[PDB]
């Protein structure tokens, strides 16, 4: 068990906890840039608490997750999510962001899917490539058509237990019209239901990417320290085996002493 | 001016104007998040129903 | 020699782990029949004869550097924790530091002294070296998260402690007068209070900007220098 | 063990490498050589010293090739070093 | 309620939150709007330009590049920012200069492509007169 | 000289495919299978495939297995295995290479269970 031993403590051990390291540390910064984003985020939701642009009555699904390969339960979480909301409703254009999400969809849903965006998960968040993947989204798909458009992605309450938050999507039709947009003075000819309704598109996705990262890298870093104490506790009880073999090769050395001399 | 007729969105309006700020800017203010914001590589793919790729073609 | 000549000797065993090899070997020609360890029932005596002989006496003092081989880092074995407990400071010298070129391959943080204490070998001793100790043992704990990760991301603070104990670990190699057939560079024949000196004054940051390539094979600090003025010419 | 303790040098085949084809496996880890440059020649000394250098560097890089994550660029060369030598 | 509380914030790095303001004239999506206490509630566009935040320091410039103008009944107004200006470190001309001739040179691209040319032009000629 | 070029390469590489597989049973184990690389992943998908292949149905444990005992030559053999290593039957689930002899089995069994589970 020498190899196997070997292989647990410096293979399994000590590089996942120095990988749960980098992860904390991407944790920091992740953490700073959300709640950069957040603080828009909590503008933009207490405006529209404030002004009420509910939409009344063609469907948008937005899969928003980083490139980590299924660190331990949030991608599972996020499919079964998206597994029920397809239940709820299976007529609507999916959009994928990510790799591991992906490949979830097209093994869950591979009509519904018609678009898919690699390469995103590579680091932190950039608004540049949101903002460009929210214009292509609204160009090639058209989510003002769609009443409603759906995002998930996971929210860590404080560290480790995360839930599938979902934040409505107000598209033009419910900007222009609104049980109280008379509040908040408009200019029609600037065009503004349009306006808001893409600003939102963009703001309220590219927060939501940065959350889904945040989310999925504190996941990862409980699935890497779960990973850790599996090999801690794997590698105590092997070690315990390790010194009964060991004692055992006296046992033997001592019968075959008294034995044969 | 035009983003909404002749551009391609409000979101290209941003991505530009962001980019204008970023860029045309002090060397010292070309920190790492700047090169982030740079550094683009969505490389966006068309699906379908039998999951036919059209092009992974750039942001 | 310490008994009649009345002068401090210097006793260096081989390898201890011969020794007791050999001592059970020879319990294995005759009867014998090991039950003390395992393979030698009068291991424990012969130790015992052999160690407690070597004894700082009113007439001289005699100093045992002995050496100790593992195989494979067999400890469990009772032969090197026999050897473990005889001695009072340890000088391992894993082979993993002397294939990163620091050929002594001395461990800073493994090679534990006993009279390593400001009462012993002085304040300004101890706190150096443990401050040297320190900063190494910040360097292999940063190191696994600077390869995982890279050096930009490290904190300020933190790239100071670790680029001055890489300083430091290229100053641990010092040349052998006994090595001059393998490596051709002659030894150098440091002193503790400069070899002191110098450390305190390396880890204070007086010469942080010299590279660290100057304190590799090179004994004191004008020595590190000299190495500095001859890389720096041959660089450019 | 008496044999490692009675030769100069101790070249190491461990099966491990030669089931990943190193072929003859060369364990350069566990392998010693107590002559080592002395009885080398010269240029095959120069080349070897940082063939060693390269090959300490890989092995002790070596598990994060396995993790094959996001590693630094230092880094990354080395172990591509490394796994080429 | 007395003043206003501006919640300047960026992506990457916030700037003001819920703090005592007395000016924030910002480049409205036709002009530029001026606010002093307790602002009708609006929701509009910005177009990049100097958000003009008078506080309790010296003159600040802050450029914009893109934001909303949306007030709250309650005074609470809320600038949204991606890109923050340096009072005095971002101002330059040399690069600013380069970039947008290079532009303009590389301009004659096709109609998607030349749509975006003439935007970052104009928002080019923008900078050179908040350079000032 | 003995086998030919062909079949050592060929051995070389399925045994290659087979030790990556030893190597990351504990990543696959605890760490995980999806927290992994993408040649990584595919070469240890290889290993299994291999490993499934492996299985071959004997004429005198016809009773043990329940598979008739079919034999494969060494040309097919080496013809089969370097046209998995190629990576031509990877879409091919792992079952199909189960308790079979040639690719002809293989492709035969993965039709057979595409056709019984739709």
């Amino acid at each position: 068990e020498v190899e196997m031993r070997l292989k647990s403590i410096n293979a399994i051990e000590k590089i996942t906890k120095t990988m749960k390291i980098v992860a904390s540390t991407r944790l920091s910064k992740a953490e700073k840039a959300k709640i950069s984003a957040k603080k828009m985020d909590e503008a933009e939701q207490l405006f529209y608490k404030n002004a009420e642009t509910k939409n009344l009555d063609k469907e948008l699904i937005v899969a928003i997750t980083s490139d980590k390969g299924l660190c331990g339960s949030i991608h599972s979480q996020l499919a079964k999510a998206v597994r029920r909301h397809l239940n709820d409703q299976p007529n609507a254009d999916i959009v994928t962001i990510g790799d591991k999400i992906k490949m979830q969809l097209l093994r869950t849903h591979p009509n519904n899917i018609k678009l898919s965006i690699n390469g995103i998960g590579k680091d932190a968040p950039t608004f540049q490539e949101s903002a460009l993947i929210a214009d292509k989204l609204l160009s090639v798909m058209k989510a003002g058509t769609y009443p409603k458009i759906s995002i998930f992605y996971n929210d860590p309450v404080s560290s480790l237990s995360f839930e599938p938050s979902e934040k409505p999507i107000f598209n033009a039709k419910t900007i222009e019209q609104s049980p109280s947009f008379g509040k908040f003075e408009i200019d029609t000819d600037a065009n503004v239901p349009r306006d808001l309704f893409e600003y939102t598109l963009a703001n309220q996705m590219l927060t939501a990417m940065a959350q889904g990262y945040a989310a999925e890298i504190s996941a990862r870093r409980n699935a890497m320290d779960n990973a850790s104490k599996n090999a801690g506790d794997m590698i105590n009880r092997y070690s315990i085996l390790y010194n009964r073999t060991r004692q055992a090769v006296i046992t033997n050395e001592l019968v075959d002493i008294i034995t044969g001399a | 001016s035009a983003w909404r007729k002749a551009g391609i969105s409000y979101a290209a309006y941003l991505n530009v104007a962001a980019q204008a700020i970023r860029s045309s800017l002090k060397t010292e203010l070309q920190t790492a998040s700047v090169l982030n914001r740079s550094q683009t590589d969505a490389f966006y793919t068309q699906y379908k129903n039998g999951t036919a790729a059209s092009e992974p073609t750039p942001i | 020699f310490r008994d009649e000549e009345g002068q401090d000797v210097l006793l260096f065993i081989d390898n201890i782990f011969r020794f007791t090899q050999a001592g059970s070997e020879v319990s294995a020609l005759l009867g014998r029949i090991p039950s003390a360890v395992g393979y030698q029932p009068t291991l424990a005596t012969d130790m015992g004869l052999l160690q407690e002989r070597i004894t700082t006496t009113k007439k001289g003092s005699v100093t045992s550097v002995q050496a100790v081989y593992v195989p494979a880092d067999d400890l469990t074995d009772p032969a090197p924790a026999t050897t473990f407990a005889h001695l009072d400071a340890t000088t391992v010298l894993s082979r993993g530091i002397s294939e990163l070129g620091i050929y002594p391959a001395v461990d800073p943080l493994d090679s534990k002294s006993r009279l390593l204490d400001a009462a012993v070998v002085g304040q300004e001793h101890y706190d150096v070296a443990s401050k040297v100790q320190e900063t190494l043992q910040t360097y292999k704990s940063l190191q696994d998260i600077i390869a995982i990760l890279g050096m930009d991301e490290l904190s300020e603070q933190d790239k100071l402690t670790v680029e001055r104990a890489r300083k430091i670990q290229r100053f641990l190699s010092q040349p052998f007068a006994v090595a001059e057939v393998f490596t051709g560079i002659p030894g150098k024949l440091v002193r503790l209070k400069d070899t002191v000196a110098s450390f305190k004054a390396v880890l204070e940051g007086k010469y942080d900007n010299i590279p660290e390539h100057a304190f590799y094979m090179v004994g004191g600090i004008e020595d590190v220098v000299a190495k500095a003025e001859k890389l720096a010419a041959e660089a450019n | 063990t008496n044999v490692i303790s009675i030769t100069d040098g101790q070249i190491f085949l461990e099966a491990e490498l030669f089931y990943k084809g190193i072929r003859p496996a060369i364990n350069v880890g566990l392998s010693v050589s107590r002559v080592g440059s002395a009885a080398q020649v010269k240029a095959l000394k120069q080349v070897a010293g940082s063939l060693k250098l390269f090959l300490a560097q890989y092995r002790e890089v070596a598990a994060f090739a396995q993790f094959g994550s996001d590693l630094d660029a230092s880094t990354k060369q080395t172990l591509v070093r490394g796994e080429r030598l | 309620s007395s003043g206003l509380k501006l919640q300047f914030a960026l992506p990457h790095e916030t700037l003001y939150s819920g703090s005592e303001v007395t000016q924030v004239n910002l480049p409205a999506k036709s002009g530029r709007i001026g606010v002093l206490a307790n602002h009708v509630p609006t929701v509009e566009q910005l177009l990049p330009g100097v958000v003009e935040v008078m506080e309790g320091s010296n003159s600040k410039k802050f450029f914009i590049s893109g934001g909303f103008a949306t007030v709250q009944p309650d005074s609470q107004l809320c600038v949204t920012a991606i890109e923050a200006f340096p009072l005095e470190s971002f101002s330059q001309e040399n690069i600013k200069n380069l970039l947008a001739e290079a532009k303009k040179n590389v301009s004659s691209s096709d109609a998607r492509e030349a749509a975006e040319a003439a935007i970052q032009v104009e928002v080019l000629e923008n900078l050179q007169s908040v350079l000032k």
